[PDB]
């Protein structure tokens, strides 16, 4: 009785040097909740970028939380080549019954300049 | 409610030895567990979170693996500032519920 | 860097009140939930309460629900643990803990709450 977050935009394209920014908006039902940001490395092991609530202890993936309750910008600064890859967004319901339930995943691509 | 149980109550090792203790679960928590090393008298720090990520700072040497209902810790080389006690700790379900410890001692 | 500083730990006679409170700085308060987790002498770790971060949600053991008081007010950076109809049992060293995902990231060193006569 939990929906999951959905990650947009589907194919997010970039030049090098630009910041890519996606959204993954997420409708929490009890403020218990934490998102992830994960890119898929290979053979679907997936590596956290970013969360929020920021750890704030890499600082190019950062997450920024909009005026409304449900969007949120994980925005790569200075996007480079080898940047580009499958991401996705992900809720985890700790406190309780703690479950990780996924977005769907999105691409990024990153283009000569 | 999730009682958590390790084994070896007590570890007796000299430096250098490779020590694997483990943690069990009285049912499936899938990645949900957690290693703290707590040193007398001081605050429990931790080292594992999802049951194989290693904690910021913490020595690579330690490491953490299992699903489910069994979990083991690892300690590649041990050195002198490790000998301390371990608790294995879930997060699926609350009462979140902590293990009863391991003792490291040297040897 | 992250400190969390535990205040209010004193000698008590039993059937007493106790308020706790967990001075935090070095992250955003408000952002993160918080836990409190005590260590009786010569026992293991125990999980007290947690809170979500902005007050909404409350969580309890079994031991101390109906006893214990969890809140926060993130104005001033404070945990506030309060403890009803103490007993010799509550006796415990008790850790302000940072919340707010599936780990525990830092504890504070703890304060002494002694339960006699």
């Amino acid at each position: 009785p939990w929906n999951p977050p959905t990650f947009s935009p589907a194919l997010l394209v970039v030049t090098e040097g630009d910041n890519a920014t996606f959204t993954c908006s997420f409708s929490n039902t009890s403020e218990s909740f934490v998102l992830n940001w994960y890119r898929m490395s290979p053979s679907n092991q997936t590596d956290k970028l970013a969360a929020f609530p920021e750890d704030r202890s890499d600082c190019r993936f950062r997450v920024t939380q909009l005026p409304n309750g449900r969007d949120f910008h994980m925005s790569v600064v200075r996007a480079r080549r080898n940047d580009s890859g499958t991401y996705l967004c992900g809720a985890i319901s700790l406190a309780p019954k703690a479950q990780i339930k996924e977005s769907l995943r999105a691409e990024l691509r990153v283009t000569e300049r | 409610d999730i009682q958590m149980t390790q084994s070896p109550s007590s570890l007796s090792a000299s430096v250098g030895d490779s020590i694997t203790i483990t943690c069990r679960a009285s049912l499936s928590i899938n990645t949900f567990l957690n290693w703290y090393q707590q040193k007398p008298g001081k605050a429990p720090n931790l080292l594992i979170y999802a049951a194989s990520s290693l904690h910021g700072g913490v020595p690579s040497r330690f490491s953490g693996s299992g699903s489910g209902t069994d979990f083991t810790l690892t300690i590649r080389t041990l050195q002198p500032e490790d000998f301390a006690t371990y608790y294995c700790q879930q997060s699926s379900n609350t009462p979140f519920t902590f293990g009863p410890g391991t003792v490291v001692d040297f040897r | 860097e992250v400190q969390l500083l535990e205040s209010g730990g004193v000698l008590v006679q039993p059937g007493g009140s106790l308020r706790l409170s967990c001075a935090a700085s070095g992250f955003t308060f408000s952002n993160f939930g918080m836990t409190w987790v005590r260590q009786a002498p010569g026992k293991g770790l125990e999980w007290v309460s947690g809170i979500s971060g902005g007050g909404r949600d409350t969580y309890f053991a079994d031991s101390v629900k109906g006893r214990f008081t969890i809140s926060r007010d993130n104005s001033k950076n404070t945990l506030y643990l309060q403890m009803n109809s103490l007993k010799g049992e509550d006796t415990a060293v008790y850790y302000c803990v940072k919340w707010g995902n599936i780990y525990f990231d830092y504890w504070g060193q703890g304060t002494l709450v002694t339960v006699s006569s």
